[PDB]
């Protein structure tokens, strides 16, 4: 008797939602007449960081299904990490302002190759530029970067869950669904859109030791007292609060793609 | 070194068991190859006959007849075309892969016009789908009859026919198979052969026994009109062949008839319904109506790889001389083929339905059964949507009671008008009415009128018509050449009623994202626009009514609500005042909820639990009438710590 | 074309003279010839490159663009640009790479040296911004060091020129603390001020009716506009206060202890606002985690409750029924029987004209205490309210269908 | 009568171009065949080494090697069976359709477990479909090296092989087509050796070059564990299985592992996945999931034949033996066959959710993804619907959270109940609040609340449960268990009410088709329900949403409406008392409206005004908000 209709496919928008959300680049830089010392270069990038890392608990909460998660979780996928998406951040910005494994950070503030003079840097140039190189290696674009920059707030939870851990799954495969539509659309593959996907997987699940030793790092240069340097008081708070979580253990790293 | 040269051989036994078990799947086609190898032996004595007409002395009768024998479990096919002699039989008859055919063509000079349907030597082994043993007797003008017999054991046999005189051609029978008698049906006969033939340049007849008597039934009473110029062709014509085809006792609306030269050959004919099936979208089968034939002999039907879907209306043929097929004939070999195919058929479609287009009366026919399908069109294809948009009629503001093309739309705006508005719902009375265009209409400019569900489609993909973009009217920042003391005096109102955007948010919190003064009403105290991303009111209804979706969607993709308030109505006014004079007034509460809730209503937003709605109402219904029948340690809280 | 030409033309507006400002303005209109400074300035403008190209932007769609800080913050162009800038005028500023898009620049997008200058309709400039909840106008001299500010807890020192709204009071340089927004008398609002100055900030304040003590009509200041206290405002100095991650486990409890104190004081002395400042510091500090034993635990959630339900009461005298529900409320998420804050909710609810959720907590107050007549009262005060709004009604829809019949005339 | 007989000869040449030319859809295929044939070849020497160890001396490693070379643009395959005699180079390779494969076959004895692919005599010279030469290097133990070669031009040569030896086995070199090089990429090599061949039981190596130094990589890694007993798999071997086959990282969350000793035989897996499965790359548009393999080697895998599309998330394969096959072997012959499939698979499927449901956690795990389709199987497939309703699960009244099975329903009926009551609505809160119901809640009988687009349906098919009658509580004549008193009360209510159900009616003529007094309301004074026969509110709008429209579609299914009234409420009590005394009070018209109005909105449907409406209340408002007239 009776037919079921057909669905014909609406413009998927998450994608588009989330280039409207993402925010402009903030200035930083200092005097010009001041050297590039190390501790002025970790000043003026811990300012620009607060700033940054404040933009991006807005630029969080104003995203489809995240938004729908209950506050504390919110919170805490933006401190888990918050080092994730600042590093990818940089990363892409590096290689699309330059293909050089620059870090490109704001309007007028730039650290090339000869200004990787933070001790910091020199140990970590190899998990820094890991991110920039890979993203230019593989030319990725900002779409399907965007997609990638989501699942990396949604790459961490700790050890014991998040609340509403029955959305969060779902929020992953959302955007882990984007991402693939965002290879396909672009690359007009077949297999080798599989493996663009899981090459880019790749970066984000390699970025968890990018991640780890970038974060000593910055738990050194905080708390220790050989620089003089400023820090804003949010990281301050959020490395207080952040050392003893990773320490113990308590923040599990997830994995996006095996096959 | 010494280098051995050898031939390549190969085994008979297998060979033959090859192409009887593996080589088809369809036991019917038999029939249709049977009728191949004889229309080729009618055709090549035609051409003879061209230069020299004692060829027909014989008989000049050009037919093909189909003979059932119920009682013998035979069925015989009869010519009267070359016939073959004793050495032909052999030798073609004998040789798994020789084509006689072939080798006729090739012994023709270029310029013969005649073109036989086989080449590949192995179709008459066909014939062992079926029968168990096969005869065959034939006469040519050159030699004696000689009987032909053989079962696929490897050997065939030849004898002088000692029977009757045939005057010329070949005659096969077919000892057929015990249980495979179903097509000695003449129902069955009649159904294949109406599929697989249809187009056969010589007249078929079957000979069925009644009470007895012979019916003597001409099959194939059509002919292809496609194969001649169309300049020739009358409308009639056309409408004849058609109706035929479809058994539509209705004639044809608009067809189109072409060919394409070079690389590909093609003919074909396109025709257009004058009513749409009723089952168009919804039947389960195959929906391109498009038949491919290669030399008139039907091979395919039902592929996707011809049609875009939204064209699957279109009745039609295509015929073309020069294909690979497979070993079955029953598909192309090339799948490249069918892309540059779909192509072509595509763009002569649009080509027709825009000359259809210039004849309103028609056009308007079309359009009442069809344009859903133009539509589909502009959300699947993302190549002709730049066309297919020249196609759509709608109603609109200013057009009374007739639709109206985009164009007309934009030749009748404004200098100021820099935007094409257009506004979304249920039906006609609705959205002429609606508080959303109050402002618009009391200024002069046009909205459309857009009605159907899947104009929630193109709506999303068509963006702009010739630079100017579309802009609905139930979003938030609508934007209006409005003077700047008009302008100025707005800007007035907006330092007005802070303090209730404020309040009224407060009281409606969990309900709005917004509260703000407006000015795309006139009328109407309030009404709620939805903002710039994301699904409209309609969108989001239809969605939630789709049979089968996921909900979880719903979550993410959902209206943002705000509330647009008018403050030129007395009613906001009156507030204003009263919730200044005191923000806990209860009566300024109540009276803020059942504004919001009717402004739901009437912005097309379901209300989330009508059984508050109702009982706001029944309690002032009860006011109304006078039924008030059933309606009428301390100091602890002082300390300080 | 003519914006390629005046790539090299135009009077000198310099910092460097072989780059700069190229002054290529059109004209001035309509508003003052004053050159200013201000926030949240709108403009308007249309545009090109300085190669002459025409420029890919939000200039086509006349993008409002805001000046956010007095001496500008986002464009170099456009902030050196301020400098020169005069309420109507339309300007064509053409500034050289060092003020286009920065020595990263906007590349991907925009190398950082093609620079433009647009046809810019000028708002007036004069006059920074005056405060998120409104109450202050704030104007600036000098800004401060810019990676140090005050925070409550912590003493500062400031400049007070003597002056206020053209009249005097007992403005001083003072060694200020929080509690002295009203223990010396000193505007209130300057408590929250004082937290986005920086040391060595120079900036005019004016604290407003609610800002101030316009409201208050406090005799002491005997300021005419008591509510208009403007004046100039210096930080010179200030310590640093110890912040609640940087606070010890027992350090945020003793503060607590002593806060709570002041808090008790304040709140007795009138001082509703500066009862609820410490008691607000001391609910941040006991809301987080410190790493105490059960019976510890106590000691923090004593100080917690008690700071609601003080807290409630401030903003029973304070807010009109807002803050103090959400007081009440966490007083009682926290102990669901304590009665005074089962009471305080139900006053802020009938308070509100909320009479079913004021008689709810009433009746919960008597669970609690069933000899509080405090809450035998309310509960009866609500009936009686209820009873008053249902024959208002009466009043004016009785018979209102025959009413509505009859003008259908 | 002298009869001659003869017996049938064949044309060469236009065999072999048939053989090249139309037997084949593709390319891909060329490299399928000859690994098949290698497979054999190694196949066949295994068995010989299992009674004579010694064939083996000359090399023990049964493996496939696939060697391109782009400088040369040649491919060789390699591999380590039997290999040739001089003898059998010429027999079989120079003679169409001779199988040596076959023949060996043949030649075995009857408790033989060779599985080996068949085949016809034609396939080795689908090399020539993308190769301009062939050559094959072969070493057998019983005899020396031989080099075959032929460009298939209606000969073939024999040289002795005087290059490298090879110990045993075959070497086949292809020298291809000037414009056929995407074969030496190694993108194209393992798309296909994946697609056609991955379950072969030897080894396959490939070997490229890089930075440089040759790079082995193996390539058929998985064993197609549905060979073996299924007791003997564990769930970590079915979920490696799975995400192998499906490139998952998700295990499965259920599986059936089944097999077939009939006429036909197969095996097969079946798979229901942890998630809705979704196109995360592009694939032909709603492809059915189960794959068909014969003999291990990949057949075909969209057969819409093998399942009803309501079943097509779940992932699987399906191994058979002896199935006829197309020339090609593309297609399968006798169609028949995939009807008995069907039917099979089927069966299975069902016992695997019905097994799977006493989980009741996974139950649920499984339900939330897949619960559209059990319905859209309640649809379609009626032969089914008596099984397949039992998986269904509903909210009720009764259950808060819970959603329970119709059977719960049932054994919580009362003895009164014939029918099992059901309402339908958009949303929980919607319909579990309605007016509708309020009786029905009085005299403590259990509702189901439905709430999806497809209950709408589905309900029209399952008219019964266990002998129980379905039905709706928003359709006019509704039975509840009364008694006699309440009856005569409810006819003497008529008898004083029926002067308003006549004044309504002609008040308000266009709206209803009646107004009448009702038994079912407690605290509405009125609401609208539909016809006996007819549609409900929540079919039409669902009707009216769908982008498959006719005019003849709501001609005919558009609802009637009837207008029920609360004898008991305070509103009613005054209007008869009103309306009586003045037939023409035009109060008592706009009462009628309003009550009728709200009731259309409190019951469902659009209210098409809508405007009419709004401006009612607006009136109300200024009255209440103190506005006057002026
Ligand atoms: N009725 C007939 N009259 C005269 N010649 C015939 C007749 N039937 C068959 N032949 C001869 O036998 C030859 C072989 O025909 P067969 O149908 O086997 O080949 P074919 O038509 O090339 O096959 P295919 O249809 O697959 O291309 C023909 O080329 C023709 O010379
Ligand atoms: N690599 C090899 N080693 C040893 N013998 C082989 C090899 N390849 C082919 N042969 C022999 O040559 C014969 C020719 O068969 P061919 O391989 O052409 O058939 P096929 O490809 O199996 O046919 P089908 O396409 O129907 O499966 C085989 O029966 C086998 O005896
Ligand atoms: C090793 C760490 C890692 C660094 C950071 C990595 C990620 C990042 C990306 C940006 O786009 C801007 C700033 C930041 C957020 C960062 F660059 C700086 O803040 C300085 C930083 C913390 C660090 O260099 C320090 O040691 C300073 O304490
Ligand atoms: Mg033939
Ligand atoms: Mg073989």
């Amino acid at each position: 008797t009776i037919v079921p209709a057909t669905l014909p496919q609406l413009t998927p928008t998450l994608v588009s939602l989330l280039e409207v959300i993402e925010p402009e680049v903030l200035y930083a830089g200092y005097d010009s007449s001041v050297p590039d010392s190390t501790w002025r270069i970790m000043t003026t990038l811990n300012m620009l960081g607060g700033r940054q890392v404040i933009a991006a608990v807005k630029w969080a909460k104003a995203i489809p299904g995240f938004r729908n998660l209950h506050l504390d979780d919110q919170m805490t996928l933006l401190q888990y990490s918050w080092m994730s998406l600042m590093a990818f951040a940089l990363g892409w910005r590096s290689y699309r302002q330059s293909s050089a494994n620059l870090l490109c950070f704001a309007p007028d503030l730039i650290i090339n190759e000869q200004r990787m003079t933070l001790p910091c840097m020199y140990d970590q140039c190899k998990h820094m530029l890991y991110v920039s190189s890979e993203l230019h290696r593989l030319q990725v674009s900002y779409e399907e970067y965007l997609c990638m920059k989501t699942l990396l707030l949604l790459s961490s939870v700790p050890k014991d869950g998040l609340k509403s851990q029955e959305l969060f799954d779902e929020i992953r495969m959302t955007y882990i669904k984007e991402l693939g539509k965002a290879i396909v659309k672009r690359e007009g593959n077949s297999s080798q859109n599989w493996q663009r996907f899981y090459q880019l997987t790749k970066l984000l699940d390699s970025m968890h030791e990018v991640v780890e030793n970038l974060l000593n790092y910055c738990f050194q240069t905080f708390l220790d007292k050989t620089m003089s340097i400023e820090f804003p008081e949010m990281l301050a708070e959020i490395i207080t609060n952040q050392i003893p979580k990773y320490s113990n253990g308590n923040i599990k790293k997830l994995l996006f793609h095996q096959k | 070194e010494e280098v051995e040269t050898f031939a390549f051989q190969a085994e008979i036994a297998q060979l033959m068991s090859l192409i009887i078990n593996t080589f088809y799947s369809n036991k019917e086609i038999f029939l249709r190859e049977l009728i191949s190898n004889s229309s080729d032996a009618l055709d090549k004595i035609r051409y003879e006959s061209l230069t020299d007409p004692s060829k027909l002395d014989s008989g000049k009768e050009l037919h093909i007849n189909l003979i059932p024998n119920k009682q013998d479990r035979t069925l015989t096919i009869v010519d009267t075309g070359i016939g073959m002699t004793k050495a032909d039989l052999i030798n073609n008859l004998g040789t798994i892969a020789k084509s006689g055919t072939k080798a006729f063509m090739e012994a023709l000079q270029a310029g013969a016009d005649i073109s036989m349907i086989g080449q590949f030597g192995v179709g008459f082994y066909s014939a062992y789908l079926v029968a168990e043993k096969v005869t065959v007797i034939t006469k040519h003008n050159d030699d004696e009859q000689y009987a032909w017999e053989s079962s696929a054991g490897g050997s065939f046999t030849v004898r002088t026919d000692t029977g009757e005189p045939m005057g010329r051609g070949t005659k096969v029978i077919l000892h057929l198979k015990e249980d495979q008698t179903e097509y000695l049906e003449e129902r069955r006969i009649k159904e294949i052969v109406k599929k697989h033939s249809q187009f056969i340049g010589y007249p078929i007849t079957l000979f069925v026994e009644k009470e007895k008597y012979i019916d003597q039934e001409e099959l194939n009473k059509t002919k292809p009109i496609w194969t001649r110029n169309p300049d020739d062709i009358t409308n009639e014509e056309y409408g004849e062949f058609y109706k035929s085809l479809t058994n539509d006792w209705e004639d044809h609306l608009a067809v189109k008839h072409f060919s394409v030269e070079g690389q590909l050959e093609f003919r074909a004919l396109l025709f257009v319904p004058r009513r749409a099936p009723f089952d168009l979208f919804e039947n389960r089968k195959k929906k391109n109506n498009i038949k491919l034939y290669v030399r008139r002999v039907f091979i395919m039907d039902n592929c996707e790889e011809l049609i875009p879907e939204y064209l699957n209306f279109i009745r039609g043929v295509v015929d073309s001389e020069d294909l690979p097929l497979n070993i079955s004939r029953e598909m192309l070999q090339q799948s490249k083929i069918l892309k540059v195919i779909r192509k072509n058929l595509v763009k002569k479609c649009l080509e027709l339905f825009t000359e259809l287009a210039e004849d309103k009366e028609n056009y308007k026919k079309f359009y009442e059964q069809f344009s859903k399908n133009i539509k589909l069109g502009i959300h699947e294809d993302s190549q002709n949507r730049k066309k297919l948009s020249e196609l759509l009629r709608y109603y609109t503001s200013a057009s009374g009671d007739e639709m109206v093309s985009l164009k007309d739309y934009c030749t009748r705006m404004k200098e100021n008008q820099k935007h094409i508005y257009y506004i979304t719902g249920e039906t006609k009375d609705q959205v002429a009415n609606s508080a959303f265009v109050e402002r618009l209409r009391k200024h002069g400019l046009e909205v459309i009128y857009m009605i159907e569900p899947i104009d929630e489609y193109c709506v999303q993909q068509l963006k702009e018509f010739e630079g100017k973009t579309l802009v609905s009217v139930t979003k938030e920042g609508l934007e209006l050449p409005e003077d700047e003391e008009e302008k100025k005096k707005q800007e007035e109102k907006k330092t007005k009623f802070e303090n209730l955007c404020k309040i009224m948010k407060d009281i409606l919190e969990k309900k709005v994202e917004k509260v703000v003064v407006s000015n795309r009403l006139v009328t109407s105290p309030c009404c709620i626009v939805t903002s710039t991303y994301g699904w409209t009111a309609n969108m989001e209804r239809i969605m939630k009514a789709q049979a089968l979706r996921d909900n979880s969607t719903m979550g993410y993709m959902a209206a943002k609500k705000h509330l647009e308030i008018n403050p030129d109505h007395s009613i906001i006014e009156t507030l204003r005042q009263k919730a200044e004079a005191d923000k806990n007034d209860k009566s300024v509460k109540d009276l803020v909820i059942l504004l919001y809730e009717t402004a739901l209503l009437s912005s097309g937003f379901s209300l989330e639990d009508p059984q508050t709605h109702a009982n706001r109402i029944y309690r002032m219904i009860k006011l109304g009438l006078g039924i008030d029948e059933d309606d009428p340690d301390t100091s602890r809280m002082e300390e300080v710590d | 074309s003519p914006t390629a030409t005046v790539a090299e033309q135009g009077e000198d507006i310099t910092s460097k003279k072989d780059r700069g400002v190229l002054k290529i303005v059109k004209r001035v209109g309509n508003g003052e010839e004053t050159p200013m400074i201000g926030d949240k300035v709108y403009v308007h403008y249309k545009g090109k490159l300085s190669n002459g190209k025409k420029f890919d932007s939000s200039h086509d769609r006349n993008e409002p663009f805001v000046f956010s800080l007095g001496k500008g913050q986002v464009i170099k162009a456009w902030d050196i640009g301020v400098a020169t800038m005069k309420k109507g005028e339309i300007c064509h500023l053409l500034c050289k790479p060092e003020y286009a898009y920065g020595s990263a620049g906007s590349l991907p997008k925009i190398p950082s040296n093609a620079t433009l200058f647009f046809e810019i309709e000028l708002l007036d400039f004069k006059g920074e911004d005056l405060f998120e909840d409104g109450g202050i106008i704030r104007r600036t001299k000098r800004k401060g060091e810019g990676y140090s500010n005050p925070n409550e807890g912590a003493t500062v020192e400031i400049h007070l020129e003597g002056r206020c709204g053209g009249r005097m009071f007992d403005c001083r340089d003072v060694a200020f603390t929080v509690g002295e927004g009203e223990d010396h008398d000193i505007p209130i609002g300057i408590d929250k001020a004082l937290e986005k100055m920086q040391r060595e900030e120079q900036c005019i304040l004016y604290l407003g009716p609610r800002y101030g003590f316009g409201e208050a009509g406090k005799p002491k200041f005997g300021i005419e506009p008591n509510a208009e206290l403007i004046y100039e405002v210096t930080l010179k100095s200030f310590e640093k206060a110890k912040e609640s991650w940087e606070m010890d486990t027992k350090e945020k409890l003793e503060q607590a202890a002593i806060v709570k104190e002041k808090g008790t004081v304040y709140f007795k002395g009138g001082k509703y606002m500066q009862a609820v400042i410490q008691y607000g510091k001391i609910v941040s500090w006991l809301e987080m985690e410190y790493g105490l034993s059960e019976k510890e635990s106590k000691a923090s959630e004593s100080f917690l409750l008690a700071a609601f339900l003080n807290l409630a009461m401030c903003y029973l005298k304070l807010r009109e029924y807002t803050k103090a529900v959400e007081c009440c409320d966490k007083a009682l998420g926290l102990d669901s029987a304590n009665e005074k804050g089962l009471y305080r909710r139900g006053e802020a609810q009938l308070l509100m004209n909320e009479f079913e959720s004021a008689k709810g907590d009433f009746e919960k107050v008597l669970e609690v205490n069933p000899q509080n007549k405090a809450a035998r009262l309310q509960i009866s005060m609500c009936q009686k309210k209820a009873k008053e709004h249902n024959e208002r009604d009466r009043r004016i829809y009785a018979n209102m269908f025959k009413k509505f019949a009859e003008q259908d005339a």
